[PDB]
């Protein structure tokens, strides 16, 4: 059976300004089957109140989502998206960098 | 608005 | 421009845990407006953009009662396609379908569409002239035939050529504030040194809409395609879209690098440098 592995990138919505509101995502496509795992961390730690889009697919068929929270970045925390699918040997983790 | 039919596979 | 209306529905098996989930989402262009999911409590239709929230409750009843008979087929077509395939019980399988319509600028119909898919490949499809259709395989040719001999495609070209451009009109107008906008992307650009020889530059477009956008990067003027990291576009999360492309530049080179960017908001194309 066809298995896609998702796309990842994990950014905000504004761009990061220290102390500033604001919303982390993680956009996970291009993925297939659908059942997919998506937790964003803080510091290392699952992060509780987080929202997702409604299941949609792209032309190709491939799935996508968009997982998000709301956040006031500082200079010294760190922010990750864990993911996990059939495609993926173990969950895959994508550092949140301010200028991606 | 959806469709009003749907015919099965 | 041109505008579409697009409803995407997924359908997945889950052996042993009773009922398979089923979620619908309509789109007018790259603005979503309605879902459907049967693991939520309301069991309803519901709005996902302001503009539809409104609309009253014959529309809402209407668009329940219509996706809850979508759910209906779409259970049952599990089951015909596990035993097209000669599958076992245990394994989960997933079907989705998706039809819509495009208009041009004049808001008359331009293109229907219907298909599905299973297990993530194509299964059946519509043709462009919306009375024959392609299906892919062996299993797919029963369907076809069923579908040849019960005139299936008359009833969706109607809806197509009909119902789906009157509501696409309909929404375009009531959502104008929204749906008739162009957000035009706010453009940057960064520099960092990956090392004293090498910088990165990186060419963003942020809180565009529609998501249609090309971003490029020129040295000389010569297209630098096949050394440009450019990343997918994606949803900022408030309605709008963003994207970036970035390039490794040799120290002492920036001045030869142009970002290009093209967009239905920008009354000329953008050329941004590094200086």
């Amino acid at each position: 059976m066809i298995q896609r592995t998702p796309k990842i990138q994990v950014y905000s919505r504004h761009p990061a300004e220290n102390g500033k509101s604001n919303f982390l995502n993680c956009y996970v496509s291009g993925f297939h089957p659908s059942d997919i795992e998506v937790d964003l961390l803080k510091n290392g730690e699952r992060i509780e109140k987080v929202e997702h889009s409604d299941l949609s697919f792209s032309k190709d068929w491939s799935f996508y989502l968009l997982y998000y929270t709301e956040f006031t970045p500082t200079e010294k925390d760190e922010y990750a998206c864990r993911v996990n699918h059939v495609t993926l040997s173990q969950p895959k983790i994508v550092k949140w960098d301010r200028d991606m | 608005k959806v469709a009003e039919i749907v015919h099965f596979l | 421009g041109s505008h579409s209306m697009r409803y995407f529905f997924t359908s997945v098996s889950r052996p042993g845990r009773g009922e398979p989930r089923f979620i619908a989402v309509g789109y007018v262009d790259d603005t979503q407006f309605v879902r459907f999911d049967s693991d939520a409590a309301s069991q309803r239709m519901e709005p996902r953009a302001p503009w539809i929230e409104q609309e009253g409750p014959e529309y809402w009843d209407g668009e329940t009662r219509k996706v809850k008979a979508h759910s209906q087929t779409h259970r049952v077509d599990l089951g015909t396609l596990r035993g097209y395939y000669n599958q076992s019980e245990a394994g989960s399988h997933t079907v989705q379908r998706m039809y819509g319509c495009d208009v041009g600028s004049d808001w008359r119909f331009l293109r229907g569409y219907h298909q599905y898919a299973y297990d993530g490949k194509d299964y059946i499809a519509l043709k462009e002239d919306l009375r024959s259709w392609t299906a892919a395989d062996m299993a797919a040719q029963t369907t076809k035939h069923k579908w040849e001999a019960a005139h299936v495609a008359e009833q969706l070209r109607a809806y197509l050529e009909g119902t789906c451009v009157e509501w696409l009109r309909r929404y375009l107008e009531n959502g104008k504030e929204t749906l008739q906008r162009t957000d035009a992307p706010k453009t940057h650009m960064t520099h960092h040194a990956v090392s004293d020889h090498e910088a990165t530059l990186r060419c963003w477009a942020l809180s565009f809409y529609p998501a249609e956008i090309t971003l490029t990067w020129q040295r000389d003027g010569e297209d630098q395609t096949q050394d440009t990291e450019l990343v997918e576009t994606r949803p900022a999360g408030d309605g709008t879209f963003q994207k970036w492309a970035a390039v490794v530049v040799p120290s002492g080179q920036e001045q030869r690098y142009t970002c290009h960017v093209q967009h239905e908001g920008l009354p000329k194309p953008l050329t941004l440098r590094w200086e």
